DNA sequence: GACTAGATCAGAAGCAGTAGAGCATGCATAGTTTT
């Protein structure tokens, strides 16, 4: 119990960088054409 | 003397304010 | 320094570790024209105590206020740190709409990766969400795990199984618990690893788990042959096998 | 009554002082210094230039002039101010209790004698005239020396030299565990000695109550606002002084502040003329009217001169009924006419026979008023006024006369011509039911004025940083519920009795 | 243990979405623009 | 000799109260335009 959060905290990072990446993405190749 | 304040002395303890109470 | 070279700061907040008046002495310091009151020229009007005077500030759109936060970390850093979320306590609605382009509804940023802390503070923000129930709230997490491939993960492994044990004396019958044995906590430690343990046996019941009594073993299969779809018979020793090995082994040995 | 009210506050500094005896229950420390803030703000509304000081005795630090042990001046006499309310506000709870201890200490030994030394000196020290002297004891310990009698000759000592110039000692005593005997040791230092107050207290005294009360009107002392002369012929001539027992209560005038230090600026008004662009002095210009076409050129000090009619002063004009009087026929607030033989001696003497002689009668005095200089003349009433006093012996209205304005001619207005239409009997009666459900005792002092409450509870709370403005009730809003609760079912009958089934008055 | 796996997953989620709604918005009505 | 202390008079500043001027709100009434 006194690791699951940080378990869980590590997956919700990894996926939140993802989609900001993502997004990263889309919006500067939009902005460059 | 009697009922004098203990705020301002020389003044008469003014009673609060009640409004209107009905008989 | 002066790095706060030609702007405008008021304080309106006493009430803090550092006095008022040792702040205005470092903002003097670094440079910033101190003004005891806000007007149409000050560029931030920080208040670390959400007094009176602080929400006639907010009450009129015209400027927003500051965490004191803000000067300890320029002060820290000598440099001119941006207003961020996490320090503001309110924005104008010119602030507003800028901080809507490059930041969302919640403290968390469009184009910068994000650290634990910063997590931290906007999983702090919101105030709360209780607008689901038990079986949609289990449906989305199942989605989430089998998405993003989470399923690895020591626990939450009994989650797309269904669990039911032979507690009662009379299966279907809740008037004849048989508290006291260590079956309950064989199911009580397998609903913490993620089981559902289900209290009534319905067609969608996928694992039974059995103790050292096989009596009722035949009622069981016959009621396994009537319903649609089949359900394994699984003995305790299975659950316990596999809890040190946190994995789920296979059930033709604990069949 | 001239000079400045001057209070001190000593509050004990004692262990006993900061115990609990019920786990929800404030200890005696705090509920000195809630007093000794309730005090303070009451003082800042109501008289703002009264001095006020705070002492603590029986702590382990000292700071007096005379450098006595275990005596620690927290404020020396000065007028009350916000940021005094703030460094008492630092010992308000559990934790301002421990900054209370850190700062100076508690627990220490104390003499009375050198504590009503520090107090008298302190009275000294102030250099405006005192009216009263007085010096509040916050104490829970009856028996503070019990060990050493010499001390309580010392102390009794000093309390009769006290006594004797001119200052009042009263003792607040705070609950105590076992309870407060004022017979065994402070009957000698108080002041005054009530017969009812010589049994032992469990509770705290009846005083903390009425402090805790917090007053926010303004006490005006006495003052007149003339003295003038009563002119029954070219040579009788007789004093009178006026007063105003009913005046309208002001917010205090706004002043204008510097935005950048919160320093007030001062302001001139001057005039120049336009081409030159020089200041023009008030001796260089001249007053205009226009009328019929033409303008009339006038210099100031005739426009002044068109208002001269009589010198200051009330001149007798006869005597007239009182019925003669109309109570619509209000035009300004009265006023109170009174003797004074500063100016006049012998004054006193035919006032008080006009007036018995008027009571007796039925009559009222008819004067011609004129206030200052420069002032056209008014018609005035004056009006006997008996003495009264309610059952305390307290007087309630006070003997004189009472100067009511009587209107000209243009002060009154022509009305639209209304139609009579009279009410049945039935109607009459069931109004007359109604009246009679929401009848009320009135008394001049049972409302308050929301606007300057308002304010005042605003500029507290902005002075002293509280979180939200204490909001006040208004006993001005009518109760509707309870008067649809008492009326019942009156009111339908009414309407029913003197509206027809389609009239609809809100549209 | 349940409480807190909850709270924190329904925690995330809300944020996820969000963070969807933004770039879905973008990548549609930017790109067909 | 020098110096201090108490009493008293005069002038001035502060405060209170009234008067006079100015600023904003709404509507009465009539006029003008539209249909």
């Amino acid at each position: 119990k006194e690791a699951l959060e940080t378990d869980l905290y590590k997956r919700f990072i990894l996926v939140l960088n993802e989609k900001k990446t993502k997004i990263r993405s889309l919006h500067n190749k939009l902005l460059n054409a | 003397c009697p009922g004098e304040s203990l705020i301002n002395p020389g003044f008469k303890s003014k009673k609060p304010a009640g409004g209107v109470d009905f008989d | 320094s002066n790095i706060f070279e030609d702007v405008e700061f008021c304080v309106m907040s006493g009430t803090d570790s550092q006095p008022k008046p040792d702040l205005e002495n470092r903002i003097a310091e670094f440079g910033g024209y101190i003004v005891q009151n806000p007007g149409p020229d000050t560029y931030c009007v920080i208040a670390g105590s959400e007094n009176i005077r602080v929400k006639n500030i907010i009450l009129s759109n015209k400027h927003d206020v500051v965490k004191p936060a803000w000067l300890l970390e320029c002060f820290k850093t000598k440099s001119f740190v941006p207003w961020q979320p996490r320090f503001m306590i309110h924005m104008c609605p010119s602030t507003k709409e800028h901080f809507a382009r490059e930041y969302d509804c919640y403290g968390d940023s469009y184009f910068i990766d994000t650290d634990l802390n910063q997590l931290k503070e906007v999983f702090s923000g919101i105030k709360n969400s209780n607008e689901q129930t038990p079986e949609e709230m289990a449906s989305l997490i199942a989605d989430l795990e089998y998405r993003y491939s989470w399923d690895c993960s020591p626990l939450s492994m009994f989650r797309r199984h269904t669990v039911y044990l032979d507690s009662y004396a009379v299966i279907n019958d809740l008037s004849t618990k048989n508290e006291g044995t260590r079956l309950a906590i064989k199911a009580l430690e397998l609903r913490f690893h993620g089981a559902k343990v289900v209290s009534c046996l319905a067609e969608g019941v996928s694992h039974v788990i059995i103790g050292e009594d096989h009596s009722r073993v035949a009622d069981f299969k016959a009621f396994r042959r009537t319903f649609k779809r089949k359900f394994k018979i699984l003995k305790e020793s299975w659950v316990t096998d596999s809890i040190d090995k946190c994995e789920l082994q296979e059930e033709n040995q604990y069949l | 009554y001239s000079g400045r009210d001057s209070l001190i506050f000593l509050v004990d500094a004692s262990k006993a002082m900061f115990e609990s005896q019920s786990e929800d229950e404030l200890t005696p420390f705090d509920m000195s210094i809630q007093c000794i803030q309730s005090v303070y703000i009451s003082k800042i509304i109501s008289s703002d230039r009264d001095l006020l000081a705070v002492v603590f005795y029986g702590t382990e630090k000292d700071k007096n002039s005379v450098n006595f042990k275990n005596i620690y001046v927290l404020q020396e006499l000065d007028n009350p101010g916000a940021k005094r309310i703030l460094e008492l506000d630092q010992f308000k709870g559990q934790q301002g209790q421990k900054r209370f201890q850190d700062m100076m200490g508690h627990g220490s030994d104390y003499s009375l004698s050198e504590v009503l030394w520090v107090c008298a000196n302190l009275f000294s020290d102030v250099q405006f005239k005192m009216s009263h002297k007085r010096i509040m004891l916050f104490t829970n310990e009856d028996n503070p020396h019990g060990n050493d009698s010499a001390k309580a000759s010392r102390a009794r000592t000093k309390a009769g030299d006290l006594r004797d110039t001119g200052i009042f000692l009263d003792l607040m005593h705070l609950k105590k565990p076992g309870g407060f005997d004022i017979s065994l040791f402070y009957r000698d230092i108080i002041s005054i000695a009530e017969d009812e107050d010589l049994r032992v207290h469990f509770e705290e005294s009846s005083k903390l109550e009425d402090l805790l009360r917090k007053v926010r009107a303004k006490e005006t002392r006495k003052r007149a606002l003339s003295r003038l002369k009563l002119k029954l012929n070219k040579d009788i001539v007789i004093s009178v002084g006026i007063y105003n027992l009913v005046q309208k209560a002001l917010k205090p005038p706004p002043i204008k502040l510097y935005r950048e230090t919160n320093e007030p600026v001062k302001t001139k008004t001057r005039t120049f003329n336009t081409s030159t662009g020089g200041l023009l002095l008030p001796s260089d210009t001249k007053r205009s009217q226009i009328y019929g076409s033409r303008q009339i050129i006038l210099e100031k000090e005739e426009t002044e001169e068109l208002k001269r009619f009589d010198d200051p002063g009330l001149m007798l004009m006869g005597f007239k009924p009182l019925v003669l009087l109309k109570k619509h026929h209000y035009l300004r607030p009265s006023l109170f006419v009174y003797p004074e033989e500063s100016l006049v001696i012998g004054s006193s003497t035919l006032f008080s026979a006009l007036l018995i002689k008027c009571l007796e009668k039925e009559v009222a005095a008819l004067c011609r008023y004129t206030p200052r200089r420069n002032i056209p003349p008014y018609f005035v009433a004056l009006v006997p006024q008996e003495e009264e006093l309610d059952d305390q012996k307290i007087q309630v209205t006070p003997p004189g006369f009472q100067l009511v304005f009587l209107p000209f001619a243009d002060d009154k207005r022509k009305m639209p011509f209304t139609e009579k239409i009279m009410a049945t009997p039935e109607q009459v009666g069931k109004m007359k039911a109604i009246v009679e459900k929401l009848r009320f005792t009135y008394r001049s002092d049972s409302f308050e004025n929301p606007v300057l409450q308002q304010h005042f509870r605003n500029l507290e709370a902005l002075a002293l940083d509280l979180m939200e403005p204490e909001q006040a009730v208004d006993l001005t809003l009518p109760k509707v519920e309870a008067m649809n609760k008492r009326l019942g079912s009156l009111v339908d009958e009414f309407k029913e009795l003197v509206y027809p089934p389609d009239y609809n008055p809100e549209g």
